[PDB]
């Protein structure tokens, strides 16, 4: 429970869970996404190197 | 004079000796063709940098200062600095401007090259087909004689305008598009493919709406998408080289490349196969349709008069002199074209050496051209760790200090990510952990099962790029049959019910925690042995074939395998929290319909009242059901406005939104320029240019 990286034991292990709100996922297709802004620090990083935004 | 010199373009004794073949690999050919596929190979790739090569998005994921586990090639790669990365893209930028109007051929050729290579070498996760093969082209064109025919080179030089260049420019190109349509098609004669398993659902496109006049879509998904690609790719191969097929060739290959481009979202795959579909066509076809013009046209059309001599081709000389002996430049030639050729033909079959990367799939995804031919399905991620001091027990976020998400498929990028847990961990207050990942995935609608040995500690494990993996579950493929059966389980349900399938090895267990919300959740057995304990009480029972248990909501439960074989059994499960949500929210629409149309005469409660009214104004705040009511009917209005939408919005949003991505990249671009040149300036000025740069074109 220490910061966004760790989970608690009951989330950890729900194996039903909803994925979508439909996954097939195939290769090829396009590997870039938008998602990248939800990693962990973003905004601290982004902060220092483009000041404040 | 013979047939089959007619038909393949030499002859056998063309081929008795080394001499002859060297002079059969440089015989002068004309240049048109292969300038027309370097102008559009170059225009394609401008137009491709700053959208899948990530330019726009570079600045969010190669910032500095943020902890990331990269998964390159090599480990010793590692990426610079975000402004010398924007440097490398421009670059790139100008390498392809200039094959594209053919100024400085040669060094425009090895600056696009060199950082193509250390951007796709760097990231093994944005690796896929057409990729490698842009990467494949520009090293071809870059030895390739392609500016001696419209390209500014030839203005600027007298000697490289509109000359001959050797054969084997063409045959390199040739083999190359054959090959890749030959591998394709042998490839998918799998099982998965022939049988209607991958790709089962893209027959209901509105595109294969004409077929479904004649047939059914269960046929429709069959004969059309399956046994017509895999006919079109080895066709494709073999007909556009004929002269008598190339007509029906490049009709169907047109269609087929057509259709994949509106399909799918590749990119400019469509249309880089596009552009080199005519060089099977006669070399002068450039100049034949140039010479069909009105004169007016023919005063800014490129030349249409004969090619000159050139220096790099082997001449037979038919007036008594002795034959020009080949030089070295030939030879070199004609070895590079064999040896390439061999190399591209040996490649997508080099799996049996590299055994590190073999998996369920054969080795790294980008160099075996198996289009479409796997489709994986992940449904549970569990990354736990123990600590080195205390001996505590925790569990990570499964996609923690990660961009991509096909680790969960190798086990070399699951190492690379082990290590750079156990490195990134110290910050977090952790010591030298024991991390142990459990993936379940299954391929083209199977059981789903682990794929790495969840009891193996990754960091400490052995791996190598030549020895199999010890920690790499097989597949079982003699659980294949079932997909039929299970298929029908799926068409028994009801509209809420939801089947989850399982299939696990013998020793290891599953534990899972069935959440408040999933009441009703049951157990079925379909093969094996299996025992279900309940820990509340520590309860366990033994279930037999055809067996069904009412498992508990809310509490943690255990199946352990205990059988020879593995065992398959199948988790039955409805959401009840979410079915009286939407009769509660069925009942309230009732109330409100009563309320319109004249019935329910009497007063409105008030907690109807903001539903009638529509706004939360002057009142108390709803309660949460009303709240989900009417974001229901929002969000229905909104998707129904969105359907009710004329094309030319369409086209207007999707230009201006290319033509924000185009100016955004060039804006950030210049921005770090100006940094590495002039130096940073203070913060404000920063931040300032870059909220200039991300403002939308309106
Ligand atoms: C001692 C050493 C002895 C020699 C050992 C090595 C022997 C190697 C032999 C194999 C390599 C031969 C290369 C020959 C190059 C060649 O002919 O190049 C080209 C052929 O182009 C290629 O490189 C073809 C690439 C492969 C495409 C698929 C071919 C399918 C063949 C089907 C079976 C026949 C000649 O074309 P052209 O412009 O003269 O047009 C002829 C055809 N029409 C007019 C119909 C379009
Ligand atoms: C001899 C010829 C031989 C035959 C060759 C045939 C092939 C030649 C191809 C040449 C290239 C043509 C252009 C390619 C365009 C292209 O690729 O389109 C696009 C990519 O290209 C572009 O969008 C380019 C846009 C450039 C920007 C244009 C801006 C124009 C602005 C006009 C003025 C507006 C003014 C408004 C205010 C008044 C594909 O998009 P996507 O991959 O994201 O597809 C989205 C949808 N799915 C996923 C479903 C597919
Ligand atoms: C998605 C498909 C194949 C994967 C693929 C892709 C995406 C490519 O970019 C390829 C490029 C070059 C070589 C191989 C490639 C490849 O394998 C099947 C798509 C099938 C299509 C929708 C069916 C319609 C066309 C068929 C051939 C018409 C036949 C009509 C019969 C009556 C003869
Ligand atoms: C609990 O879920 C089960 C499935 O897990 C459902 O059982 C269905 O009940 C109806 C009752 O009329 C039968 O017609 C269906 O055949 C049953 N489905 C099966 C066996 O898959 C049901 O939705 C839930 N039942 C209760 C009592 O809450
Ligand atoms: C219920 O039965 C299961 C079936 O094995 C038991 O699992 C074993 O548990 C013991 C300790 O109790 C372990 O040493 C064994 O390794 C477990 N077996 C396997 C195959 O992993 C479980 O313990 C039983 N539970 C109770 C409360 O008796
Ligand atoms: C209870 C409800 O109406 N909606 C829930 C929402 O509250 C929750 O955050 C989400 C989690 O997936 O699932 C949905
Ligand atoms: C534990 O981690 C927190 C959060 O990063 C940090 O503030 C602190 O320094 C660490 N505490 C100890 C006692 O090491
Ligand atoms: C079940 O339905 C509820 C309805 O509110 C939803 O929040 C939840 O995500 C669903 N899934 C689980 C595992 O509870």
């Amino acid at each position: 429970s220490k910061g966004a990286a760790f989970v608690s034991k009951q989330e950890a292990s729900e194996v039903l869970k909803r994925p979508r709100r439909p996954r097939r996922e195939v290769c090829e297709l396009n590997p870039d996404c938008d998602e990248l802004a939800d990693h962990i620090g973003f905004q601290e990083a982004y902060r220092r190197f483009y000041g404040p935004v | 004079d013979s047939r089959i010199g007619k038909l393949l373009g030499f002859e056998w004794t063309d081929l008795s000796s080394w001499r002859r073949l060297v002079t059969l690999l440089n015989r002068p050919t004309d240049p048109a063709s292969l300038a027309v596929f370097r102008f559009l190979f170059g225009f394609l790739m401008v137009l491709d940098i700053p959208q899948e090569r990530g330019l726009s998005s570079l600045d969010r994921k190669y910032l500095d200062g943020l902890d990331v586990c990269r998964f390159p090639l090599l480990d010793a790669l590692r990426p610079l600095p975000l402004d010398w990365m924007y440097l490398v893209y421009t670059i790139m930028f100008l390498g392809a401007l200039g094959m594209m109007l053919g100024l400085c051929y040669r060094i425009s050729c090895v600056l696009f090259l060199l950082p193509y290579w250390y951007v796709f070498l760097l990231d093994k996760t944005s690796w896929n087909n057409h990729s490698y093969l842009y990467g494949l082209l520009a090293f071809q064109l870059t030895f390739m004689d392609a500016n001696h025919y419209w390209s500014v080179d030839g203005l600027l030089n007298a000697h490289r305008r509109n000359a001959h260049v050797p054969l084997w420019n063409y045959a390199v190109l040739r083999g190359q598009i054959f090959i890749v349509y030959f591998i394709a098609g042998v490839k998918k004669l799998d099982a998965d493919w022939v049988e209607g398993y991958s790709m089962e659902y893209l027959s209901r496109h509105w595109l294969f709406s004409p077929f479904k006049l004649l047939l059914s879509e269960e046929l429709t998904s069959l004969l059309v998408v399956h046994w017509g690609g895999l006919l079109l790719d080895l066709s494709a191969g073999f007909l556009l080289f004929f002269d008598v097929s190339r007509s029906i060739g490049l009709f169907f290959v047109s269609y087929f490349h057509c259709m994949n481009s509106q399909l799918f979202s590749i990119g400019m795959f469509s249309y880089v196969m596009l552009a080199s579909s005519p060089l099977f066509c006669s070399p002068e076809w450039p100049r034949k349709l140039v010479s069909y013009c009105p004169r007016r046209l023919q005063q800014l059309l490129p030349l249409k008069a004969a090619p000159q001599p050139s220096v790099s081709c082997v001449y037979k000389r038919s007036r008594g002199k002795s034959g020009q002996k080949p030089g070295l430049r030939h030879q070199l030639g004609a070895a590079f074209t064999l040896l390439y050729l061999l190399e591209q033909l040996f490649l997508p079959y080099s799996h049996f050496l590299t055994q590190g990367y073999n998996n369920w799939t054969n080795g790294l995804y980008g160099y075996s051209w198996d289009m479409m031919v796997h489709s994986r399905s992940h449904q549970h991620v569990k990354i736990t760790y123990r600590d080195g001091r205390t001996g505590e027990l925790g569990y990570l976020n499964p996609g923690v200090f990660t961009q991509s998400r096909r680790w969960k498929d190798h086990a070399d990028m699951l190492k690379q990510y082990a290590t750079c847990l156990s490195r990134l961990l110290p910050k977090y207050n952790v010591t030298e952990p024991q991390i142990y990942f459990d993936i379940w995935v299954s391929i083209n609608d199977r059981f789903q099962q682990r794929i790495f040995d969840p009891r193996v500690d990754i960091v400490q494990a052995a791996w190598s790029p030549f020895q199999r993996t010890s920690w790499v579950q097989p597949l079982l493929m003699d659980l294949s049959p079932w997909r039929a059966k299970l298929q029908e389980i799926k068409s028994s349900l009801d509209n809420h019910t939801e089947v989850v399938f399982i299939a696990d090895f013998p020793g290891l267990h599953l534990e899972n925690f069935v959440s408040e919300d999933l009441g009703n959740t049951s157990i079925q057995l379909l093969q094996g042995e299996v025992t279900v304990e309940l820990v509340a009480e520590q309860k366990n029972q033994t279930l037999r074939e055809g067996e069904k248990m009412q498992l508990p909501a809310g509490e943690y439960h255990k199946v352990y395998t205990t059988s020879p074989s593995p065992s398959c059994y199948m988790y039955v499960y409805v959401n009840t929290t979410e079915l009286a949500l939407e009769q509660d929210l069925a009942y309230l629409q009732e109330l409100k319909e009563k309320v319109e149309n004249g019935s329910e005469t009497g007063p409105l409660p008030p907690e109807l009242q903001p539903l009638l009214e529509g706004e939360v104004k002057g009142g108390p705040e709803p309660t949460p059901l009303v709240q989900t009511f009417l974001r229901r009917q929002q969000r229905l209005q909104e998707i129904e406005r969105r359907r009710n939408t004329p094309f030319h919005e369409r086209f207007f949003r999707f230009l201006l939104r290319k033509l924000y991505v185009f100016r955004r990249s060039f804006l950030m671009t210049c921005i770090s320029l100006r940094n590495l040149i002039l130096g940073r300036p203070s913060l404000e000025q920063l931040a300032q240019e870059v909220t200039y740069a991300n403002l939308r074109p309106f």
